[PDB]
């Protein structure tokens, strides 16, 4: 058997593997199975927060009308997160997914410009997208981090899906080393459980100039990459459809008719 | 902690519950005994960090 | 704990089906009292064992498992060897061998390759069977695919015996993956399940294996269609509602 420790380790593991829009169900299921809430509260605590940070969970702060992403880049420690757009800390509830207690906070010009071009870009290409841009120093180097989350939750028709992109431009003028991770997940669960799991890595090096000029190049670069990714995915679906699937099971035998089981059993 | 909101309308049904049952003589020692699956680990770990 | 089981099954409709094996064993560690039921309700990717004695392959599933051993439909032995594992009656073993042949022809006609296995076991008033099939792709176009069939059938013979009642519960696991500069890694996996319930005539001209086969056939024909709709149609349409190459009007 296993300890109550290993039990929550298992419980936490399951939660962080909750599919988009299904955190509440996975949570309800696990908590019933663990059957020990203060063990859950204690043990899965780190899980809840990871889930929201990994998933780039979006949240509305009453007062601002730009939704902010929970991301480990916004993690201010001690329950709070940063909103770089409006320069605020807010308390965040990982199970309710609510922001509260907005407080003021203290590459400004580049994150601003990048942010502007990215909002434009997101509103044009993602039906329900949000984004969040960070400017900070990672071990001596100045970096822009642009996260994008977009989803469609259709619980009543047993399906959910989510796109996340995360772009890191570490800036060493006149060059910027570009890193990005692209992730898409789709789950359809009517009379089954089918999931798409996809992700692509990008490493590149780029030119750098002025805040505003540079921002636009960054967004034009991002748009391009996310088209290749999306296009290639669509191509994969097509090859899978008309080539690979057909090689698995025929639609009918070569006799163009169903089986004669009398003949079979002879 | 408490029960969180569900927007699914109805419970999911499990058809495999109602399958025929086969009584064994010796019960399992482990759930597995002695790749579907490729790329899936790094989906949950990959990060620009 | 009929409630616990449900939660357990609900969870498994939600965790990436690609990791069913690890998730199931973790899940049983979480709730051991559900071991026996979790093992017969949760479908896993089929595995292949060699039957040394006859040097043929066969498929594994809880339905040919006893202890930590699996029984071959070829040699009818357990492996590793097992002291008194569940065995079909000699009557049933006979039919089972005939269902194996019958469904090997089925496999051939429809998959033109792959493996098949049929395991039967006795019931109070009739019997049950599970027909298992596995077919992998070639890796043509750098795309990997595997198809898994699990048909579990219950057969209720009535005292007349002129007819029987058949409960078929059918699962197909479809597994595709690819790594292209594209794109990147892409893994599309899962399974659909469906039930049927029919009364058919049992005679010399319409025997059990014929009735069962015809059911398994209608079913896969159906599911093949739905798998095609779900995988490359529905989940596709979902991806393309998250983001759009073309600027939105």
């Amino acid at each position: 058997r296993v300890s109550d420790e290993e039990k929550v380790r298992i419980a936490a593991k399951f939660i962080t593997h909750a599919p988009p829009g299904e955190f509440n169900e996975v949570f309800n299921d696990v908590r019933l199975l663990l059957n020990n809430d203060n063990l859950l509260r204690e043990g899965a605590a780190h899980a809840f927060a990871q889930y929201n940070m990994d998933q780039f969970t979006p949240v509305k702060i009453e007062g601002y009308d730009d939704q902010v992403l929970i991301t480990e880049h916004g993690d201010l420690g001690n329950g709070r997160f940063l909103d770089p757009r409006n320069k605020i800390s807010f308390k965040f509830d990982h199970l309710r997914k609510e922001a509260s207690d907005p407080q003021p906070e203290d590459l400004k010009q580049w994150r601003d410009a990048c942010d502007s071009a990215l909002r434009a870009y997101v509103k044009d290409h993602y039906p329900n997208g949000f984004c969040t841009v960070y400017g900070k120093s990672i071990d001596g180097q100045q970096t822009i981090i642009a996260c994008i989350e977009s989803h469609q939750f259709q619980p009543k028709n047993f399906w959910n899906g989510r796109w996340r992109s995360e772009w890191k431009f570490t800036i060493t003028p006149p060059t910027a080393q570009v890193a990005a991770v692209l992730k898409i997940q789709v789950h359809y669960y009517e009379d089954g459980n089918v999931q798409l799991v996809s992700h692509k890595d990008i490493q590149d090096s780029v030119q750098v100039s002025s805040d505003v000029q540079t921002a636009k190049e960054f967004i034009k670069i991002i748009e391009n990459a996310e088209n290749e990714y999306q296009t290639a995915i669509s191509e994969n679906y097509q090859t899978m459809s008309d080539t690979t699937f057909k090689a698995l099971r025929r639609q009918l035998p070569v006799t163009r008719t169903k089986i004669d089981w009398n003949k079979i059993l002879s | 902690i408490s029960e969180l909101p569900s927007e699914e309308g109805k419970k999911l049904e499990h058809f495999t519950k109602l399958r025929p049952k086969r009584n064994k003589k010796q019960q399992p020692t482990q759930a597995a005994v002695c790749r579907v699956d490729e790329g899936v680990d790094e989906f949950f770990t990959k990060k620009v960090t | 704990s009929d409630q616990q089981l449900d939660c357990a099954l609900d969870l498994m409709r939600r965790l990436p089906p690609q990791q069913i094996e690890k998730n199931l064993s973790d899940l049983i560690d979480l709730v051991p009292s559900l071991c026996e039921d979790l093992l017969s309700s949760v479908d896993q990717p089929l595995k292949i064992a060699r039957d040394k004695v006859v040097g043929k392959d066969y498929l594994l599933c809880d339905y040919n498992r006893d202890g930590d051993s699996y029984r071959s439909p070829w040699s009818n032995k357990y492996d590793p060897p097992l002291e008194d594992g569940a065995m079909p009656s000699a009557r049933l073993r006979k039919l089972e061998v005939e269902a194996n042949n019958a469904f090997d022809q089925y496999r051939d006609l429809y998959f033109e390759g792959g493996v098949s296995s049929v395991y039967l076991w006795d019931l109070d008033h009739g019997f049950a069977g599970v027909i298992l099939i596995k077919k992998a792709g070639d890796g043509s176009k750098k795309i990997k695919g595997c198809w898994d069939s699990i048909h579990v059938v219950e057969v209720q013979e009535k005292s007349s015996g002129r007819t029987a009642h058949y409960k078929l519960t059918s699962t197909v696991m479809l597994w595709l993956q690819t790594n292209k500069t594209g794109s990147g890694t892409m893994n599309l996996g899962g399974s659909l399940t469906r039930q049927m319930e029919k009364d058919e005539t049992v005679s010399d001209s319409s025997p059990h294996i014929a009735n069962i086969g015809r059911l398994v056939e209608d079913m896969e024909n159906k599911i093949r269609s739905t798998l095609n709709e779900i995988y490359f149609g529905k989940t596709k349409d979902i991806v393309n509602g998250l983001r759009s190459i073309d600027a939105i009007p």
